[PDB]
């Protein structure tokens, strides 16, 4: 397209979220009792959920075999989600590594004025 | 059919798996982004034994760079000479010229 | 506290399971009994690669041919019935006893 | 002298896409068999393909390679050697590593 | 690199998820009941009952171990703003510096290249003399 992929466009998002500028969001909810980023947590949790929904899935096939559209449902939208989640990491990724490029080239201008 | 099953299941999780690649995206070369904007991919040439030697220069001249280059290609000779390990005795005087 | 989609759908096992013998199951033992290739007593079944076990009872030498043809007339079948004339085919059976070149009675098998 | 027939988005479309047929090594082998290179109206039209390498543009192009092909065939000794099947496998291999 | 690295692990597990059930599916399975067993020996290509065993052990080793991975490397993953104001601001602060910088080189370049000359005359007065002279 003119612009990236969408992933409410391809099947249902399981959650949202957005960070405030210089501000970052981590709160303590107990499974486990964890104490940690809330972003990360989030995920950490669709994939212990994934884990769990794909042993259900091997047990829907010992026990059922036809009914397995349903789980593996379950488990596309679980990555798909996964995925989308990642992809909202990137562009700050992107435009640091931008910014360590720049810090190169400066290092390099900064050395090459010296040295002259 | 039970087999059909098994069969259709894996076929579905290769499905996804697909999708999943389709979905994913990965950091920006900008490097080879960089070079596109001055035009060409300045990667494939330098590397390229095979570009380097059909690779052509555009076609500007700079008139007073190539009097640079004559400048410091004469100076170059000197260098040479003045530490050149070998002149033959008639050689011994000579001229650096334009 | 509940991951999602985990247990979202109950459902019971398959209906007929593999696990269970079939054979019983189905009442297909009895066949097995008397198609299988060990009898129930433990000898060999010997059973003809052709179906000259039915061909063995009837008269005449009898060779085994291959013709679709019966495929094709369900492929076609016809209507319901065909008209029949007994007297006409009475006056064109009548033939005289003369012999017939190049045919022989092997296939009647009498001898 | 037969009139033009041609669509103005669809030429761009086009013109994007032939770019691309020029990064393939094996496309301009062909192409140099066929003596497409004899041309000069060919060689005007390269030149137009220099329109390809401005910003808004070239941020639509797909494949790299073909701008450095262009600047590559800009040597005509490079077109008869891209005739050369042998030169050809040197190009593709080359990209191959780099890839 | 730590992100698209973790995004090739997820991608790993899927793999694993149909690569294992099909390796299952495709090796031996006869369950005899009551009766005996007995094989398509060539279409079947059996493996041993403990070799069945042991690969699926194996297999779950393996799931569980990428699953533990993937939670680590969530754990490595530190968290970063989606609002990319501060980096914006890092970047155009990067930029009016090199600028700067680039412009002071270009001053001190000019001034160094006709320095350059000057003793590069010096040179070739002293080549040629030096030559003719003791020459």
């Amino acid at each position: 397209p003119l612009d990236s992929q969408d992933t409410g466009a391809v099947s249902a998002s399981s959650v949202n979220e957005g960070f405030r500028a210089d501000q970052k969001s981590k709160d303590g909810e107990t499974s486990d009792l964890i104490k940690i980023p809330r972003r990360a947590y989030e995920l950490r949790f669709l994939s212990r959920s994934l884990m769990l929904n794909f042993l259900e899935l091997l047990g829907i096939m010992a026990k059922a075999p036809e009914q397995f559209p349903s789980k593996v449902e379950n488990i596309r939208v679980l990555l798909l989600n996964l995925h989308h989640l990642i992809n909202d990491y990137r562009p700050h990724q992107s435009r640091e590594s931008l910014i360590m490029l720049l810090e190169k080239q400066l290092k390099h201008e900064e050395s090459q004025v010296e040295l002259l | 059919g039970q087999k059909f099953c098994f069969q259709n299941l894996v076929h579905v999780l290769q499905d996804i798996r697909y999708q999943l690649s389709f979905a994913r995206l990965r950091n920006s070369d900008l490097v080879t982004a960089l070079d596109i904007l001055s035009t060409g991919t300045s990667l494939r040439l330098a590397n390229a034994p095979t570009s380097k030697l059909y690779m052509l220069s555009e076609s500007p001249l700079s008139t007073k760079q190539i009097l640079q280059t004559l400048h410091a290609l004469n100076m170059l000779i000197r260098i040479r000479l003045s530490l050149y390990e070998i002149i033959p005795t008639p050689f011994q005087h000579f001229t650096i010229a334009n | 506290p509940e991951y999602h989609y985990v247990g979202s759908v109950d459902y019971q096992p398959t209906r007929p399971s593999a696990h269970q013998n079939l054979i019983e199951l189905y009442g297909l033992t009895e066949l097995a009994k008397k198609v299988g290739r060990v009898d129930e007593f433990g000898n060999k079944r010997k059973m003809r690669r052709s179906y000259k076990a039915y061909i063995q009872d009837l008269p005449g030498y009898n060779e085994i041919l291959r013709d679709n043809t019966i495929k094709q007339w369900l492929t076609n079948p016809i209507r319901e019935e065909v008209p029949i004339d007994i007297e006409f085919l009475h006056h064109v059976f009548s033939v005289e006893p003369g012999i017939i070149p190049g045919f022989n009675p092997k296939v009647f098998g009498l001898e | 002298l037969l009139s033009k027939v041609p669509d103005d988005k669809s030429r761009f479309e086009i013109e994007l896409e032939f770019v691309q047929m020029l990064s393939n090594p094996w496309y301009l082998n062909f192409l140099a068999q066929h003596k497409y290179f004899e041309d000069e109206a060919f060689l005007q039209y390269l030149e137009y393909m220099e329109y390809w390498r401005e910003p808004e543009y070239v941020k639509f192009i797909i494949y790299p390679t073909c701008l450095h092909m262009l600047t590559l065939l800009k040597n005509p000794q490079f077109r008869n050697d891209i005739s050369r099947a042998d030169l050809s496998k040197q190009v593709n291999d080359e990209i191959y590593y780099e890839w | 690199c730590r992100c698209t690295q973790l995004q090739d692990t997820i991608d790993e597990v899927a793999t694993q998820f149909y690569s294992s059930i099909h390796y299952l599916s495709s090796h031996h399975d006869f369950v005899p009941l009551p009766g005996q067993e007995k094989v398509s020996d060539s279409k079947v290509n059996p493996i041993s009952a403990e070799e069945l065993q042991f690969a699926q052990r194996d297999l779950a080793k393996d799931l569980v171990t990428k699953f533990m991975q993937i939670d680590t490397l969530i754990n490595q993953l530190p968290g970063i703003s989606t609002a990319p104001k501060h980096q914006l601001e890092k970047i155009k602060k990067l930029q009016n510096s090199i600028e700067e910088k680039q412009l002071e080189r270009k001053s001190l370049e000019s001034e160094n290249e006709d320095l350059k000359l000057q003793l590069a005359k010096r040179i070739e007065t002293f080549g040629r003399l030096s030559c003719v002279l003791f020459q």
